[PDB]
């Protein structure tokens, strides 16, 4: 009863944790929609070729007073806003752009002392299920690199500060959390024995089947 | 007693019991979008493709071939490839191995689908020479590929390539073959895909992979090797029309 | 009390982010998984000699068997726990079971016998109850459960070992366990081969689960570093 | 299904930003409704000839505490008055006016820290669908400007700070969203392939058809 | 989670600022657009002479065809991509593709011969699938997907082109799309015209959709600066 795909792989992962400014060089946030970063969520997904689901984020925000000398401080109430940016979207070059501002980003206002905010994305493959293994290349041509298929793309996520509360510096940490919804998962696989090096890809260092044990008798 | 299995021009021999192993419990059947997406069957494709026999030796690892990759250079279905862009396809696998009651050994034949090599080195990815043998089997190694800056596609016979455990490969549609009892493997396999469709020159649907778990064995004076042989039979296949609505 | 909180573990409804979008239908792709239960009970190739090098090589699965040396000596032995164990605990059903706390169910064990079709044999597969320890000798193990497995005759022969439950929290590594069963092997008789054929033969072990088979209290898996 | 005007008409999207404080020149922001300054929601309204709809105005009030030198600072809660002027309705001239009192300007007050504040307003037309090209004079007589029908006038919208938080100096910043909502078009018109100029006519600068390529055979 | 948020894309119930204010009663306008597909359903003639200073004038849309120097020669040829390219990025049914990230359907050719009454030839117009290439001669057409128009006979040719679909993401140009088909013309026959009556004459083309049409994921349009 517990072991359903619906009760493996919809447990709350966290899978993005950074920290903004309202001053300084960094100002914003980004992190293209990717469930491949946290190995303990990875390696459950690996145990299907192809899932179909749907995702529910939940963003944690928490802004700290970074320590200063500017005197005379009075902070108003902070606004964070997080922009999805969809697959084949306009993306954002800096904090103060003309990007923040287009209708089909559905971004979400937040003022800092309330429930957390969440929004819910529906399956965004224009194929029948994303691939969790590719044995194909990106592109016809030699260029296109090799197990990436540009149907698992599930968009962009940027996270700003609508307005600087105070005149003092102000540094803001924002935790993504990963719920998938309604999957179903198909050609189950071998579970990863080895460990994860990177991201993008499969490549593994070789290891040994299993742990040893004094003799075959024991 | 045998029998005899002609798909067109080509005839095989196979014994009265086959034991044949159906994928997912699924037929490769046909497909079940009108004038913006026509699509026409390709018949006369399904026949008999007997590929280069492989010696298999006291020292072999194993060995693998893309199913898609191994055709296309073959016949019909080679030249198919290159006209029609879109195509389905579904396989029978037919692994007969042929040695004496006094030879021992042990195979698993496994037909792997999306079967995604990994590469010596960590920060690139493997080259499609060292990933695709066409006209010719690829084989494994029995120590690990030394890491460099490289693509050689990791080959270890226990990692598999995929990194996983050889024990475990039994999850997806195999079949031991035990020199004692066993002589040959039949496996269908029906088409596994995200898409209806699918471009067949950038994209492997299936890998077959034979892997020896217990070493060939035999008496001095027996022949040194066992030939191994694999007949591959596309099925169900259909391809995009090139026609105008 | 108990609301304006977010607690990980918790299902209520979501506002879509993208509404008024089509999503596309579902087509039949082939072997759907609808329960873990269903890969867990898969034969999986089990490495019995896990012992120095033949880990990081193919030996690892196969078990050496030689006819000399071997009138009622011990062929192979390990403790019973399929997850936390290094025999079983990288099959697909330890690494099944390592995601549970809590799983008890029967498992069922299969040997084929990887030789001539000329050599015939006989062995003495036997089942220690959990609290009994490991047969000493090839009498001990008669007198229990024990199956005497004919090569001539049957290539492969199947057991089906009940009252198998979790014996520890967390994740534990541990020889000859107290409330779990040992599973040996003992030439009852040597192999006997006709003249220009090895008599150096090897074994294969498969464990799979069965229906009655419960995983409660799901956590992390302790393989991640 | 995506292409029903109701589902290409139907978006969020920002309109009008600026800043008001409590002390200083500046103390109040107002913006005439009208929906040809963003050209991103412009170039799709301009698909059709005559359009009626109604509309859902969200504001997001966020103040940030302005630099400044003032000692012992220690401030209240803001609140803001949004007052919806409509069309044929008396207009301000400054902060503490005696037209912000008015009864029948529905204005809507504010209080910093929860949800956005948000007002719907029906079909202003005294005729039966805004014109969103017009081919007369604004007036019989000469005096009367070219394609300015009055009948397409929205009302006005004035925003202010109830009353001075602090003794310090806050600066706050107002955003419009626009929502069409129930969406009728009538008489589809080309797309407008030159680039806009001003927001009270359709003047423009003469650019080509297309963009070129090598060859007729390329 | 997931209250006491502005999201941009909901559907809540507003409170209205002015109620008991009666709106007027709708009339009955011509011409009530129901979906953006039938506004892409109108032949709209295609500027297939983007070559230089023929855009800026109004010989970009005229196809120019001269008896002489045309034994087998080329007329014309573009890619069959409508959204994204040059010669059907700006029509309108390429207009309405450039809102929406993916696409597919069938597009609709119609060329119109305008010359005299007295002009005879013909014309080979052939349709490549997707993956070939661009034929390189009359013949390597006439193999394929052809359509032998005469223009003394019929004046107007049509075609009906399937498997069109999205073939990148965001906004590319590029001669020579990998996945799309390419529609070209050949001087089967060169213009027979009598006395008193010019030998050189144009061409037009018109492009439309149709029925089995789709569009999801509605983007920004890219010819906004």
């Amino acid at each position: 009863s517990e072991s359903t795909i619906e009760n493996f792989l919809c447990r709350s992962a966290c899978v993005y944790f950074t920290e903004y400014e309202n001053s300084g060089a960094k100002r914003y946030a980004e992190w293209v929609l990717t469930p491949r970063q946290a190995a303990q969520l990875r390696r459950k997904l690996e145990f299907f070729t192809y899932v179909r689901f749907d995702l529910e984020l939940t963003f944690v925000i928490t802004s700290t007073q970074q320590p200063s000398t500017t005197q005379n401080q009075d902070a108003q109430i902070l606004t964070h806003q997080i922009m999805y940016v969809p697959p084949g979207g306009p993306v954002p070059d800096k904090v103060d752009s003309y990007v923040w501002q287009t209708s089909t980003n559905p971004s979400v206002f937040w003022t800092e002392g309330n429930a957390p905010p969440r929004m819910s994305i529906p399956f965004l493959s224009i194929g029948n299920a994303y691939s969790n293994f590719y044995d194909g290349w990106s592109e016809f041509s030699r260029n296109g690199v090799y197990g990436i298929n540009t149907l698992n793309n599930m968009g962009t996520l940027y996270a700003r500060h609508v307005n600087a509360g105070s005149t003092g510096p102000i540094k803001s940490t924002i935790r993504i959390y990963f719920k998938p919804k309604h999957v179903k998962a198909w050609i189950p696989r071998p579970p990863r024995l080895c460990q994860y090096e990177k991201a993008k890809n499969v490549n593994f260092q070789p290891s040994g089947v299993t742990t040893t044990r004094q003799s075959i008798t024991t | 007693r045998a029998r005899s299995i002609t798909l067109g021009n080509s005839t095989i021999t196979t014994q009265e019991c086959a034991n044949v192993v159906v994928g997912y419990g699924v037929w490769p059947d046909y497909l079940k979008t009108a004038e913006d997406q026509p699509t026409q069957p390709d018949v006369a494709t399904c026949r008999f493709y007997t590929l280069d026999s492989v010696q298999w030796q006291k020292t072999s690892p194993g060995w693998w071939w893309k199913l898609p990759d191994a055709l296309s250079n073959l016949g019909l279905f080679g030249q198919n490839m290159q006209y029609h862009y879109l195509g389905r396809t579904g396989y029978t696998v037919h692994v007969q191995c042929n040695a004496s009651k006094f030879h021992q050994g042990c195979l698993l034949v496994v037909c792997v689908p999306e079967a995604e090599m990994g590469c010596a080195t960590l920060d690139n990815t493997p080259s499609s020479a060292e990933l695709l043998g066409g006209d010719s089997a690829k084989e494994f190694a029995d120590k690990p590929v030394a890491s460099g800056s490289n693509k050689l596609v990791q080959r270890v016979v226990y990692n598999a390539g995929m990194g996983v455990g050889v024990g475990n490969l039994t999850i997806f549609p195999h079949q031991w073959i035990n020199l004692r009892t066993n002589n040959s493997a039949t496996i269908v396999m029906p088409y596994t895909n995200s898409v209806p469709m699918d471009n067949m020159f950038r994209h492997n649907n299936v890998t077959l992979m034979v892997i020896p778990f217990v070493p060939l064995d035999y008496c001095p004076g027996s022949t040194t090797y066992v030939p191994i042989t694999v007949t591959i039979a596309p099925m169900c296949a259909e391809y995009n029309g090139l026609r105008l609505a | 009390p108990g609301s304006c909180q977010f607690l990980t573990s918790d299902d209520f409804q979501s506002p879509s982010a993208m509404p008024q979008y089509d999503v596309t239908p579902e087509m039949r792709i082939p072997g759907e998984v609808k329960n873990l239960m269903e890969i867990a009970e898969v034969d999986s190739v089990v490495p019995v000699q896990n012992v120095g090098e033949k880990v990081n090589s193919m030996e690892a699965y196969q078990i050496p068997v030689r006819s000399n040396e071997g009138s009622g000596t011990q062929v192979f032995g390990f403790p019973l726990q399929p997850g936390y164990s290094s025999v079983f605990s990288r099959t697909l059903l330890g690494e099944i079971l390592n995601y549970y706390t809590h799983w008890s169910g029967s498992i069922k064990l299969t040997f084929m016998f990887c030789g001539s079709a000329m050599a015939t044999g006989k062995f003495l597969l036997a089942y220690s109850p959990p609290g009994a320890g490991a047969p000493t000798k090839r009498v001990d193990a008669m007198l229990g459960t024990h199956v005497v497995w004919d090569v001539g005759l049957q290539s492969s022969c199947v057991l089906c070992i009940p009252w198998i439950s979790q014996t520890h929290y967390r994740y534990v590594t541990s020889d000859e366990y107290t409330a779990g069963g040992f599973i040996t092997c003992w030439y009852q008789t040597n192999i006997v081969v006709p003249a220009d054929a090895q008599s150096s033969c090897y074994i294969m072990c498969f464990v799979s689960a069965c229906n009655d088979f419960s995983v409660r209290l799901l956590k992390d898996t302790p393989f991640i570093s």
